[PDB]
Formats: C-alpha cells, sequence, structure tokens
C-alpha cells in the first residue's frame, strides 16, 4: 500500500498524549473553512480524556473510535472536505478523508505508513530505563496510562499485565507509550511483566523492525535494546561462573568493563563474539545460519581494523583469495598424524584429541 | 553565521524537561463541575418548584402526589411530549464520577455513590415493572391526551429531587479532570441495562415554557 496523495504523518513520542494546540481549522481553495471537525481513535477510552473546550476555532467538533469498514476500502480514499478529519496514533488504513491535505499525528509507524511524506520533530532521550525480575511493587494497569499518572514519576518498580483478549497492536502501542514516557522519566526504572512472554520476544523483535522503520527517517538514536531470552541466559550463567556481586548487575556493566581492555589487546572479546552469535537473526543468526556477519572493527584514526579474524587492513573484504598460503608442505596430514602419535604416546590419552593447523588472513 | 539548527535543537533539549511538569499540571484536579453547578441553578431555578416536591424516600409512588397530579393537569395543555420518555442516566451522572476517592475524601464515598445508582436503577426498574399499574392509579383522576408523558415527568422529578438532595450531600466536593475508569464502566453497563429495561418498556406514546423549559432541558441533557 501506500498514503494517498494528500495526507501527511507526524510522529512524535509527544502525541501519546492528545496534542490539542496544533490543530487548525482546513479550509478548502477559496478560503472556504471548515470549522466542523471529526476524529477517531482507538477506543472510546481515548475521548474520555479529550476536551472540547481547547477548541475555540472551531464550533463543530466530535470523536468516534474507528472502526476498519468493507465497502470503502481503496488505495483511493473516499474524500469528503464537508468537514475536517483527524485520525490519532490510527491503528489500521483509512477509507475517507477531510478537507485539503489530511494529518496524522501518531507515535507509531505503521507497514501502512512506510510510503508515505512524514516528519517526525524528534528528539533524544538520554536515559535508558531497565527491565528487572526477582522471581515493594507497584501495580501498574496494562493500558490505561494516566490511571497511574504520577505513580509514575514517584515510584521505579512497576508491575503489568493483559487482558486475554488484547490486540497485539495494542500490546504494542502500550508498550511504546509506555518505554517513551520512561525515557522522558529521570531514573531507570524497572519493569516487570506477568506473561508467558515468548511471544513477548516476538513482539520485540516487532519492535526492532519499527525502530529500523523510523530509522529510515530518524534520529539515529542510540536507543538501548537486548535480546531478551538467549542472551539473557547465557550472561546469568557467565554471572553464576563468575562471582556474583549482583545478580541484578546490568549487561552493560560488563560490556564496558570488557571496553576498558578491548585495545590493548586489539582483539575481540568472546562475550561480543557471542553477542551476534546466538541472536535468532542479528547474530550468526540460526535463522539462517549466517555466520558470514562478521564483524570488522575498527577505533579512531587507525591504519587498520580488527576483523572476526585478526587484523586487518582497512576498507578491503576480510581476506585476501591469494596469500602467502597455508602451503601443504606444512599441514601435510602425514606430519600433522605423526606428530599426533607422538603426543598421544606420551600422554596415554586414548580418546578426545584432534588438532587443526592455523592459517592466515590478509597479514600474518 | 550559524545556519545549522543544533542551536534549535538545544532550545527543544531545555523545552523538554518543562513537558513532564505541564502534563501533571494538565491532569491536576479541577476546582469545580459545571454541570453540578448547572444542577444547583435550576434547583428550584424556576418559581416554586422545589415547595411541591415533599416526596422522599426514594422508593415510593404516588405518595400523595395527587395535589400536585392537579397541576400536572393544568400543564396539560402545554405538548408534554417535548419530554423525552427515555432516561439519560449515564449521560447526565457522568459528572459524579470525577472524583479519585484516594484525595479529598476518606475513600468511602464511592461505595455510597454506588449504592445510590443502585438504588435509582432499582427504581427506574420497578417504574418499568409498574407503570401501566402507575397509568390507572393517575388516570383515576382523568386520562389526558399526554398522561403517559404525565407520568414520566412524575417520575423524573420525584427522583430528581432525591438527586438534588444527594447531590447536595457532596456540595461540590473538588472533582477530578478526568473519570475514574472503573466506576465510569460499570456504570456504562448499569446504564446498557437500563436502556435495555426501557427497550423492554414496548409501550407506545399516548410559548411560557421558559421556566419548566429549563428542567425539561436538564431532562434532555441539554448542554
Amino acid at each position: 500500500m501506500e498514503c494517498p496523495f494528500q495526507i501527511q504523518v507526524c510522529i512524535s513520542d509527544r502525541f501519546f498524549a492528545f496534542p490539542h494546540n496544533l490543530v487548525e481549522p482546513q479550509s478548502d481553495v477559496g478560503n472556504k473553512l471548515i470549522e466542523n471537525l471529526i476524529v477517531y481513535v482507538p477506543t472510546d477510552d481515548d475521548r474520555l480524556y479529550i476536551d472540547k473546550k481547547q477548541f475555540p476555532k472551531f464550533n463543530s467538533v466530535l470523536v468516534y473510535r474507528h472502526e476498519h469498514d468493507v465497502n470503502i476500502d481503496s488505495r483511493s480514499p473516499k474524500k469528503t472536505a464537508s468537514a475536517t478529519i483527524v485520525y490519532w496514533n490510527p491503528l489500521v488504513p483509512i477509507t475517507e478523508i477531510g478537507a485539503g491535505e489530511t494529518r496524522v499525528f501518531s507515535v507509531l509507524l505503521t507497514n501502512n505508513l512506510f510510503y508515505c511524506n512524514t516528519m517526525i520533530v524528534h528528539h533524544e532521550n538520554p536515559k535508558c530505563p531497565i527491565e528487572f525480575t526477582y522471581p515493594n511493587l507497584r501495580p501498574i494497569a496494562c493500558e490505561i496510562p494516566l490511571s497511574h499518572f504520577k505513580e509514575l514519576v514517584e515510584s521505579n518498580d512497576f508491575l503489568l499485565c493483559f487482558n486475554l483478549e488484547t490486540s497485539t497492536m495494542v500490546k504494542i502501542l502500550s508498550l511504546k507509550r509506555i518505554f517513551c514516557i520512561f525515557q522522558y522519566r529521570k531514573q531507570p526504572a524497572r519493569y516487570v511483566i506477568n506473561l508467558p512472554h515468548e511471544e513477548i520476544d516476538n513482539l520485540y523483535n516487532k519492535l526492532n523492525w519499527e525502530r529500523t522503520r523510523r530509522l529510515m527517517k530518524g534520529d539515529v538514536p542510540s536507543n538501548c535494546a537486548t535480546v531478551n531470552r538467549s542472551s539473557l541466559k547465557y550472561i546469568k550463567q557467565a554471572q553464576s561462573l563468575l562471582g556474583i556481586p549482583d545478580y541484578s548487575q546490568t549487561v552493560v556493566d560488563f560490556v564496558k568493563m570488557f571496553q576498558k581492555i578491548i585495545f590493548p589487546y586489539q582483539l575481540v572479546p568472546n562475550v561480543i563474539i557471542k553477542l551476534n552469535n546466538f541472536d535468532q537473526m542479528v547474530s550468526s543468526a540460526p535463522n539462517k545460519a549466517e555466520p558470514y556477519k562478521k564483524i570488522r572493527l575498527f577505533c579512531k584514526n587507525d591504519s587498520i581494523a580488527i576483523s572476526s579474524s585478526g587484523i586487518v587492513p582497512i576498507n578491503m573484504p576480510d581476506f585476501s583469495p591469494p596469500n602467502t598460503f597455508d602451503y601443504s608442505d606444512y599441514a601435510n596430514r602425514t606430519n600433522i598424524n605423526f606428530v599426533t602419535q607422538r603426543v598421544l604416546t606420551d600422554g596415554g590419552f586414548s580418546s578426545g584429541i584432534t588438532v587443526t593447523p592455523v592459517k592466515y588472513n590478509y597479514y600474518l | 553565521e550559524d545556519v545549522d539548527y543544533e542551536k534549535e535543537s538545544k532550545r527543544r533539549k531545555l523545552e523538554d524537561e518543562d513537558f513532564l511538569k505541564l502534563k501533571a499540571l494538565e491532569f491536576s484536579k479541577d476546582i469545580v463541575n459545571e454541570k453540578l453547578q448547572k444542577i444547583i441553578v435550576v434547583t428550584d431555578g424556576m418559581k416554586r418548584l422545589y415547595e411541591y416536591c415533599n416526596c422522599k424516600n426514594s422508593l415510593e409512588t404516588l405518595p400523595s402526589a395527587a395535589n400536585y397530579g392537579s397541576l400536572l393537569k393544568r400543564l396539560n395543555l402545554y405538548n408534554l411530549d417535548h419530554i423525552e420518555m427515555n432516561v439519560n442516566f449515564y449521560e447526565l451522572l457522568f459528572p459524579l464520577t470525577l472524583y479519585n476517592d484516594n484525595d479529598n475524601s476518606d475513600k468511602t464515598l464511592s461505595h455510597q455513590l454506588v449504592n445510590y445508582i443502585f438504588l435509582a436503577s432499582n427504581y427506574f426498574q420497578n417504574c418499568a415493572k409498574n407503570f401501566n399499574y402507575m397509568r390507572e392509579t393517575f388516570n383515576v383522576f382523568g386520562p389526558f391526551k399526554q398522561i403517559d408523558f404525565m407520568v414520566m415527568f412524575v417520575i423524573k422529578f420525584n427522583f430528581l429531587c432525591d438527586m438534588r438532595n444527594f447531590a447536595k450531600l457532596i456540595d461540590e466536593l473538588v472533582p477530578n479532570k478526568q473519570p475514574n475508569m472503573r466506576i465510569h464502566s460499570v456504570l456504562v453497563m448499569r446504564d446498557k441495562i437500563v436502556k435495555l429495561a426501557f427497550s423492554n418498556l414496548q409501550f407506545q406514546t399516548f410559548r411560557n415554557t421558559k421556566h419548566l423549559q429549563r428542567l425539561i432541558m436538564l431532562m434532555n441533557a441539554n448542554y
């Protein structure tokens, strides 16, 4: 699909609250101002927060829950300039448009909104929040924003839920809103969620797609994100095998700890290697068995880079097809075998020994 | 010259801090509810109509009303069909929900509100249960072209007197900018069954208004 001509998208996380100010009465050519205005929302609940008094510009304002019709379904929606129309955080494609250019103000780029005239007015929120799981707690209703308003200012320990019927779209939407408001918050509060969560990891993958979609036009934020199960358990094991001064210690802790030492050894930590290894997709990717995603790692002013596989000269395909090859006069099977026999003899070892000659890329 | 936007980007950075404060101010309680103000204004806001409403205890039918029914016969001059036969119910009672009971309260009031709601519900349920009986008991005083509307008014008015008393109990406690979600939803569903009771009624219907017109509008949810 695409956005029909004469419609525009404004993203702002602030639109998680209704931006009563911004909208202005549309008018047709000939200055035919249309003070009749109608607005559409995910639920009747949305209406309860929205105030007619904010719009003296208009004499006539109405609001309804959107519903996805059938018969009007068209790439080109029906037109009715006789009323201004607005959709606020709409979920699904709209079949009808108001006066002049219609505009939508939404937090989230749906796939429907891809091929579209879009603006973001974005800003970085530096503060990454966090999850935590213990298995005191604030019970936060999993949908209603302002039911717990100012509680989300006061506390940092937020329990979440959902009802069985909930549309996954609604789930994503609410989670997005919560994360935006958290990134506005001044301290990293802790998520806790009472759900089987496998589908939540699926929805996280969706979020990854979404964030990429944004980044197609985005602010290139350093937004924090993590694999949430494979990684999770692995790092847990890592800590367990180490001393555990804080079982609650954030991964980024260990990350930066290794950062302290990477450059002096000019070679890649196994932690980071297993990262981008055991993600389903953004890794060696068991999704498609793609270790080919070797990391080329560079630092300021370097004449050289660190590949997955040793030092490399800059901006070149990771390994020369020609080389000072591993000439078979070394790595002759026979020699390897003889050495192996020697070794096994000496060790008195019956089993479990294998050896392989080393190999070299651009540099030795 | 400094053609780059980063100046304004920093300005936005500055602004951002306010955002949360602004929103909190935009979500604090509100001083008063103009709907309750309208109730207090209209209550005896037209000639002497308070004094007829000796009726009380919220669970009564024909409480010696025939005296007032005489003046309703006189009112029969008017096209009482202007009265809505349906009861707006939730569409009037919504403003009462604008109260977080955690503050400006002992957290006890909502209980009494639900009790009053169920009271009025059973009231209207009995009204539907016995309307025709009521029709005849007042037709005692003589049939009229719009006796159905007269009965409707009798019901609504007798309710409204108690509603006035009940509201003046709260006496303009400070409302929230927004209603309680759960109280609202409970009201919604009970209103669903109430409008279902209006459907179950299955009846059919049988200027110097400005004073009584005020109360007529108020019953009809004029705003």
